[PDB]
């Protein structure tokens, strides 16, 4: 019905009747154009319209209502419609306040004496103190006996001490800053150049639950309201969107208010570093639009969107679920590094076979004192390239090994004592085969020591997963791994049945039926029409030739 | 996951969303005792008889309905009382039938504003020609976006006359694109 | 044809060249390989090298 | 630092349901520890400290990994909560928007209870029950929590709070915790606590209904 | 047509309700003015969704010793066949292997 | 159909490190309820039959405990904890108990203190063990090729609320029970005390030694 | 931006550890694990205390452009679910120890 | 006319709105379909042939679950539902059988055979989804689907999304095409035309080698690769393109 879907575009979709303030045409285009096409106007509304269209006609209309031009021009802007309900604003209780210093000072970076400051911050355990309204009269000072010498603010002078000693040193840098980041000034941003005036507070002069008289300088309809609480910044009241419809008659530019400091934020990251809510007048049953998060900035730094959102209290980006447990994945045991001395292994073992081959050449150098060549460049170990192997074109990687890098003294030793059983198998009649060497004995325990960290980190993880699933904390990151559909209503899905295409059999033409094709032709080429006799695994069939060997 | 992965250190625009646009200056436009101040006037405590550790302070019309204990109704006050706890525990008021605070930063006693007991409206939308007054320039179209006390922001607009049984192409706050029916 | 009038046999001409420089592969990769009843004698051709040669007249 | 809050009522006020000894050493030893403890902490940590108590049991509990100081700094808002939870001639029924709000998302007042007890009597452990208010909801709920967990962390407004910890009534109840929950409901659970933190986060919530012009 | 880019807004004369319950389409029932509030358009942007929000600022725009086996790879320094396009499709041969043993010189016939 | 067995020993008998009106309420109430709840739970379905010990494996269900699991863990541990403490206890282990002590834990003293402090920071509810490490894991690439003997050892864990730690394949030796119910009547809210009690007075080291004896043997018999 | 990368990503380091912390936390029990030259990426599961015994470490977090830091006599703790890229560029030795929930 | 989807609406002989949608492939293969007058879609392959959606989506591997779950309108899909096209829906294999049957319009029960697909297939999908790489780009932009460009055959969803749009057409959501636009339109040159005369070409060089291998086993005879092709089927085809095909016009 024309009820329910007026409703649902107010809360959903945000409307609301803004007031449209039109000129005479657009006034009598309107009212003219609900009667018909080309027809005698009869509607007062039109007829009148119709006599506003001459600017003589309105100000003889204006005269004969005793106003002025400018005013007439003044109640064209003028809320139509019905006016809410004035505020009735209750106060719950007296308002009782201490001098507490907020709980932040001082600021990262700046050195102030901590025995001061443990002075100062003894006044943060008086918030525990019980203050009954039945006994705010048994004691009460006022008059002579309520001046400000006769009260004990020792805390909040020392504070105030270190507060003013702050300010001398640093105005000047925070001023610098504020021009190097923002371009232009904003509500929120730092009062800076002419604007400033020596005395207004700093952010570290506020705490949240601070309560602050102050005046509303700005109206954002996206925003909400910013107060001048006296500080180089402004306060930020949240309201946006529709809640102004209403909330525009009672929050004013230039009217006093009272409000109170929710949260105090970095104006480096935060585009409102002070947030407030009214206090006088309360319009909080008013208010219906909340901002998820507060708003931010985007700098030129932040080019990694996961230190963004840490940077801030936003969730993480979210991602598809792997739908696999990591607690039941396979170890890992290859050690990063054994790539590495595999490189290395296979530079010895090469430097070594010319040394045999060509001896004529390693004449009066000790192999320990080799140089590389002259054009070593230490940051190309890796080159790039592409090779032709007979018609065949496959890319080649090129890995530039250093001598100074390599032990010739032990491979050396190695080498020469294997030279020696293979000479005395020979000469036996026999054949000689070497298991392993230094190098692959060095990687097989870098893989061990790889091996048993992944072993202690899935034993410490079966046991964080029981006593995570005990208390009912989190297995996963929250915000990480969002579940199916959230990314949206269409995803390609080759494996659905919504998306195939060989439902009548493979299409000729198809790219599936020629790569298989393609390989066919390559086995051929090696075997053709043998029959297969039996397979078996490689693993299956190295034990077997160990066993019979 | 990260570990099975199969460079080196050692070697303008406002986003409006609720669906994404971006305002900037392409679619938004400007049209142009001691002395009170404007500051803190301290922390406000908790008040065992509101329950609450944060106070309320305040309440409006219906949360005094719904909310207000029946043995806190002598506390409802009208306007504002102001009273001062120093480091000791003592209460302080000065004038406890006036409006008195203390300003936190000169440390002396001062008035509040009030006790507390423009022609241009927010939000609303203007035609191409419309006078505000005659000794200003005429404005353009578009809606009231921020409120100043000089001076108005406004978010260009372009209004469409429709006759009666024409068919809009579209939901509320919907986005169009440029060629859009 | 960004800043003159574009040669008026450039339609022609860019679509032999394509013919010749494209259109030839997918069209012979295309012809299957053919094998017969019996399956013992198998006929393929070897696209990759592919030649043009030069009309004599 | 923070200090010690006093209960809003003298230690034997909540007799007989609540006996003075079960006070003397929940909030004498048990809550005075959370706070000795709690206050240690802030002392060696700067960015810790300057936080609100909100704001500091959000960062310590860290997504679901909590820092060292989230026990301390739970336990010592959670036994806060709970004492003004609880006045002497508490119990039977709420009145006026607290009543309204709970006959509206659970239907009636008997199915808010008998949810609120068998909350409590399956949380297996040490825990706590609450009444919350949801942000983006804008509903009551039930809540149980193992530990010194509270719907703090997931930006929830609690209400009502119990302690189900074992000290908290194995000294008058021993392992008859069931008693102990309704004993809790019907003479020392605070209504008019409701009603005010209702007030309070009705600032940040607004389980109202907009005006919106027929125009 | 839209003369920019931006939001729809109308005040009153536009009915709330579609003309149908699936359609995006509302008459009007008196004469009215439909505004189009500009905007700039995200585009081909990404909008990661997570740290873009509402009201949010941007000042930026949007021989076996020598081998090796690993996981899923190995290197190899037995006659090795690889395809021409370099490439492997799932059971395909890249090294044969001929044992003398199975070798002969005379002709005959094979029987298993 | 499980069976609450009693103590050991008398009820009257661990005083006056641990009252009577401790037991009547630990092992009369709370250990009785335990065993009393898993046997509804369990009649009518397939955990008929099996051992407790199997009983906790399969409903603990590779962290995603099933409803009988609380029951039957809590009603595994607290037999466990009686048989963890004599009326006479106290002293020193010794025999291969106190060699594997020494090598895991530099020394006995070393090890007292280690142990004391672990039961003290668990917060919460929950159980502190001595347990010999011999698991073996369901998981590929999972098994040492050239095992060092070393890797057999003690350790102290601790668990919340009723977990234990057979669920890791682990063997439990020696445990405590840290909940609040376990010491309350007798020391209020001072658990150092009762941990410091449980070292000096109660624990019953012939009784863990002969656990250490099964559990070598459990490895021994894996290993061939 | 401003904030360091061991702020954002609750990475505690105690460079410079005293001998009587690291027998305090028993070190001298704890696994080896050394490299060479390399890179390793790594995602943490579980918490792990790291005490550097010779070399240096260079820790990118997943998308980042910055880099942490932690040389020989540091004794940094990795956070559960932090996803970095670990660089070596000399020889490197430590000894470490995966934390679970509570434990240390 | 270029391969896409094209949406009409023609005016039935009562001056009823029916609205039409029309997928053609690179081969021009019409696989036209309807809306009647009992909102009953057809698949109309000719002026004589009928061939309900529910029917010709079964055959192709989509079940009757997901297309009403998918569809924006399943209500609509699930009110023409006879008994007895249920249970031949409810297997793949007999879906075929009754694509086959409203095809051919033969009368009798098929069986279903690797050769009736084989024959299916050339006559209707070889000629009538092979969309292409233009057609894809068409079909993905005029039904805003997120297809790869890769994909140049039609899928069950893009047969799924027409019945959509067809629906929400008829009730004012979107535009009619228009097919003279030239963005519709293709342009064939002599790449295009020489192009198909190498494919045609090199079919008949094929079954040319095909009828020789068979002659040279039955003599049991080495054939020489060269013996086995003859040039005529390369030259003859080019001489006959250009002496006969309307496109190639003596020069003025
Ligand atoms: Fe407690
Ligand atoms: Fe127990």
């Amino acid at each position: 019905t024309e009820d329910e879907a007026r409703r649902r575009n107010w809360i959903e979709r945000g409307w609301a009747p803004w007031e449209e303030i039109l000129t005479p045409e657009a006034d009598f285009a309107r009212k003219s154009l609900n009667e018909g096409e080309e027809v005698p106007l009869q509607s007062p509304e039109a007829i009148e319209a119709f006599k506003m269209l001459r600017p003589s006609y309105r100000k003889k209309k204006i005269k004969e209502m005793g106003i002025t031009e400018d005013e007439w021009y003044a109640k064209q802007f003028e809320i139509r419609g019905d006016k809410p309900p004035p505020l009735d604003t209750s106060w719950a209780g007296p308002l009782v306040v201490r001098q507490i210093p907020p709980r932040d000072w001082p600021p990262k970076g700046w050195e102030v004496d901590r025995k001061e400051l443990e002075f100062i911050r003894e006044a943060h355990k008086l918030m525990a103190e019980r203050v009954w309204l039945e006994d705010l009269d048994k004691d009460l000072k006022v008059g002579e006996d309520a001046t400000v010498d006769k009260m004990c603010l020792e805390r909040f002078k020392v504070f105030l001490k270190q507060y003013n000693e702050w300010v001398e040193a640093n105005k000047d840098r925070l001023e610098e800053d504020s021009y190097k980041y923002d371009q232009d000034f904003y509500p929120g941003r730092r009062i800076r150049g002419k604007d400033y005036k020596e005395g207004m507070y700093e952010l570290p002069f506020y705490y949240p639950g601070m309560i602050c008289e102050g005046t509303v300088t700005t109206l954002h309809l996206y925003q909400g309201a910013f107060v001048d609480i006296g500080g180089v910044h402004e306060g930020w009241v949240p309201i946006k969107g529709n809640d102004w419809f209403w909330i525009r008659h009672f929050i004013r530019v230039g009217m006093h208010v009272i409000v109170e400091i929710t949260a105090k934020r970095d104006p480096y990251r935060f585009r409102f570093p002070l947030e407030l809510r009214f206090v006088h007048p309360n319009i909080d049953h008013m208010i219906f639009n909340k901002f998820d998060f507060p708003p931010i900035f985007h700098r030129d730094g932040d080019t990694n969107p996961d230190e963004i959102r840490r940077d801030c209290g936003r969730p993480p980006e979210p991602r598809k679920d792997p739908g696999s447990k990591p607690e039941e994945e396979g170890l890992l045991s290859d050690h990063p590094y054994v790539d590495k001395l595999w490189q290395l292994h296979v530079a010895e073992q090469m430097i070594l076979d010319d040394y045999e081959a060509n001896p004529e050449k390693y004449k009066g150098k000790k192999l320990s004192e080799l140089s590389d060549d002259e054009g070593f460049d230490e940051r190309k170990e890796i080159e790039h390239g592409e090779a032709y192997y007979k018609k065949t074109k496959l890319p080649k990687v090129i890995l530039k090994t250093s001598v100074k890098e390599l032990d010739l003294e032990a491979a050396l030793i190695e080498r020469k004592y294997h030279n020696k059983l293979m000479m005395e198998a020979k000469a036996r009649g026999e054949g000689y085969k070497i298991e392993k060497l230094r190098r692959n004995i060095e990687m097989d325990e870098y893989d061990s020591l790889h091996w048993r960290r992944s072993l202690e980190e899935r034993e410490a993880l079966l046991r964080d997963i029981s006593s995570r699933q005990a208390l009912g904390l989190p297995l996963e990151e929250p915000g990480r791994y969002k579940p199916g559909s959230f990314f949206g209503k269409d995803q390609y899905d080759p494996t659905s049945a919504l998306y195939q295409y060989d439902y009548w059999g493979e299409p000729k033409n198809s790219e599936i039926s020629k790569q298989e094709r393609m390989k066919d032709a390559h086995n051929k080429s090696i075997v053709g029409k043998g029959n297969v006799w039996y397979d078996m695994s490689y693993d299956d069939a190295i034990k077997q030739t160990i066993e019979r060997r | 996951r990260k570990r099975n992965n199969p460079m080196n250190p050692f070697y303008h625009g406002t986003i409006r969303m609720f669906s994404l646009l971006i305002l900037s200056s392409s679619n938004c436009f400007r049209i142009g005792t001691i002395k009170n101040s404007s500051g803190p006037l301290g922390t406000a405590i908790q008040i065992s008889n509101f329950y609450s550790f944060l106070p309320l302070l305040t309440y409006n019309q219906i949360s005094v309905i719904k909310y207000l204990q029946l043995d806190n109704f002598k506390y409802i006050f009208q306007v504002i009382h102001s009273y001062l706890i120093d480091e000791n525990g003592r209460i302080f008021n000065l004038d406890p039938y006036s409006n008195l605070v203390l300003n936190p930063f000169k440390l002396n006693w001062y008035f509040l504003h009030q006790n507390y007991n423009t022609i241009i409206s927010l939000g609303q939308f203007f035609c191409e020609n419309v006078c505000i007054a005659k000794k200003e320039p005429y404005l353009k179209s578009g809606q009231v976006l921020i409120v100043q006390r000089d001076s108005v922001v406004i978010r260009s607009a372009k209004p469409y006359l429709a006759t009666p049984g024409a068919k809009v192409h579209g939901h509320y706050r919907e986005i169009l694109y440029e060629g859009d029916t | 044809g960004t800043s003159t009038i574009p040669g008026f046999n450039q339609i022609q001409f860019e679509g032999f060249y394509r013919f010749i420089d494209q259109g030839l592969i997918e069209e012979l990769s295309k012809f299957p390989k053919i094998e017969d009843i019996d399956h013992e004698i198998e006929f393929q051709l070897f696209v990759e090298t592919y030649q043009l040669v030069e009309p004599l007249i | 630092y923070y200090g010690l809050k006093t209960p809003p009522y003298p230690l034997d006020a909540l007799e007989p349901y609540m006996s003075q000894r079960t006070l003397e050493v929940h909030w004498g030893k048990h809550h005075r520890g959370y706070v000795d403890n709690l206050n240690k902490q802030l002392g060696k940590d700067d960015r810790l400290y300057g936080y609100t108590m909100e704001e500091l049991i959000k960062a310590t509990y860290n997504n679901g990994n909590p820092l060292p100081e989230f026990n301390n700094a739970a336990q010592v808002y959670n036994h806060d909560f709970f004492w003004e939870s609880m006045q002497p001639g508490g119990g039977d029924m709420p009145i006026k928007g607290v009543l309204e709000q709970i006959e509206k998302d659970f239907g009636s007042f008997t199915n808010f209870r008998e949810k609120f007890t068998n909350a409590a009597l399956t949380q297996f452990g040490s825990g706590w029950v609450w009444l919350v208010l949801k942000r983006e909801e804008r509903r009551l709920e039930v809540v149980k929590t193992s530990n010194a967990i509270n719907p703090l962390v997931w930006d929830d407004i609690p209400i009502i709070n119990l302690d189900v910890w074992e000290h908290s009534y194995y000294l008058d109840y021993k392992n008859e915790r069931g008693k102990y929950i309704n004993t809790f409901l019907n003479h020392l659970v605070s209504w008019n606590a409701a009603m005010s933190r209702m007030a309070r986060a009705e600032a940040f919530v607004n389980l109202g209904e907009p005006t919106i012009p027929i125009a | 047509y839209s003369d920019s880019e931006g939001e729809m807004h109308w005040s009153t004369d536009v009915s709330h309700a579609p003309e149908f319950t699936y359609s995006n389409v509302h008459l009007l029932p008196k004469t009215s003015h439909l505004w189009i509030l500009s905007g700039g358009s995200c585009g081909s942007s990404l909008i990661l969704f997570s740290i873009h929000k509402d009201q949010d600022q941007m000042n930026i725009p949007f021989s076996d010793l020598l081998a090796k086996r690993r996981r899923n790879r190995f290197l190899i320094p037995i006659s090795v066949e690889i395809p021409i396009n370099g490439i492997f499709r799932r059971n395909s041969i890249f090294a044969f292997f001929d044992d003398p043993r199975y070798r002969r010189k005379s002709s005959g016939i094979l029987k298993y | 159909g499980f069976e609450l067995k009693p103590p050991p020993y008398p009820l009257d008998a661990l005083e006056p490190h641990m009252s009577r009106e401790t037991l009547d309420y630990h092992w009369g109430k709370h250990h009785k309820t335990y065993v009393e709840n898993l046997n509804k739970q369990i009649v009518g379905t397939d955990l008929d039959g099996l051992s407790l010990e199997e009983v906790v494996l399969l409903s603990y269900n590779r962290g995603n405990m099933l409803p009988a699991f609380n029951n039957a863990a809590q009603a595994w541990n607290h037999e466990f904890f009686w048989e963890s403490i004599q009326p006479g206890g106290g002293g020193k282990p010794s025999g291969d108990l106190l060699r594997l002590i020494e090598r895991d834990f530099g020394s006995f003293s070393d090890f007292v203190e280690r142990f004391k402090a672990a039961a003290a920071s668990n917060f919460g509810s929950g159980w502190t063990w001595l347990a010999y490490k011999a698991n073996r894991l369901d998981v590929a690439n999972a098994v040492n090729p050239l095992p060092k003997e070393e890797d057999k050892k003690l350790v102290i864990v601790k668990t919340p609320n009723a977990v234990n730690p057979l669920v890791w394949d682990y063997s439990p030796l020696l445990t405590i029970d840290t909940w609040e119910h376990a010491y309350y009547l007798d020391f209020e809210n001072r658990r150092i005390e009762y941990i410091n009690t449980f070292m000096e007075k109660l624990v019953s080291w012939e009784t863990v030694s002969t656990r250490l004896e099964s559990a070598m043997a459990r490895a021994a018999q894996r290993e061939q | 931006m401003q904030t360091p990368l061991e702020e954002l990503y609750n990475v505690k380091v105690e460079r410079k550890v005293s001998q009587r912390r690291l027998e305090e936390l028993g070190v001298s029990r704890w696994s080896v694990w050394k490299t060479g030259k390399c890179k390793l990426p790594w995602d943490w599961q579980v918490d792990q205390l790291v005490y550097i015994e010779e070399g240096e470490v260079r820790v990118v977090p997943e998308g980042s452009k910055r880099f942490m830091q932690f040389l020989a006599g540091d004794l940094v703790r990795y956070p559960k679910w932090l996803e970095a890229d670990l660089f070596f560029n000399a020889p490197y030795s430590e000894r470490y120890c995966f934390k679970a929930y509570a434990d240390d | 006319q270029s391969p896409g989807i094209y949406y009409q609406s023609e005016l039935d002989h009562n001056g009823i709105s029916v609205y039409t949608g029309t997928i053609i492939s690179d081969w021009g293969g019409r696989l036209e379909l309807e809306i009647d007058k009992k909102a009953r879609i057809w698949a109309r392959v000719s002026r004589k042939q009928k061939i309900s959606i529910l029917v010709l989506s079964s055959a192709m591997g989509s079940n009757l679950r997901e297309i009403l779950e998918n569809v924006c309108y399943p209500e609509i899909f699930l009110s023409f539902l006879t008994d007895k096209e249920k249970k031949k829906i409810g297997s793949k294999e007999n879906a075929i059988l009754e694509f086959y049957q409203q095809f051919s319009c033969v009368g009798g029960d098929p069986i279903f055979s690797e050769s009736l697909c084989k024959e299916l297939q050339k006559k209707f999908f070889h000629q009538r989804c092979e969309l292409g790489r233009i057609g894809r780009r068409n079909i993905n932009w005029r039904l805003n689907l997120n297809i790869p460009q890769n994909n140049i055959f039609l899928l069950p969803r893009d047969i799924l999304a027409a019945a959509d749009h067809l629906i929400g057409m008829k009730f004012g959501m979107g535009t009619l095409d228009d097919m003279n636009h030239l963005k519709n339109k293709r342009i064939r040159s002599v790449a295009d035309l020489l192009q198909d005369q190498l494919g045609l070409a090199l079919a008949r060089l094929e079954n040319v080698v095909k009828g020789t291998i068979g002659g040279a086993i039955r003599h049991k005879l080495i054939p020489t690769p060269q013996n086995l092709v003859t040039s005529t089927p390369l030259t003859t085809t080019y001489e006959s393109f250009f002496g006969l095909h309307p496109l190639s016009q003596v020069l003025d």
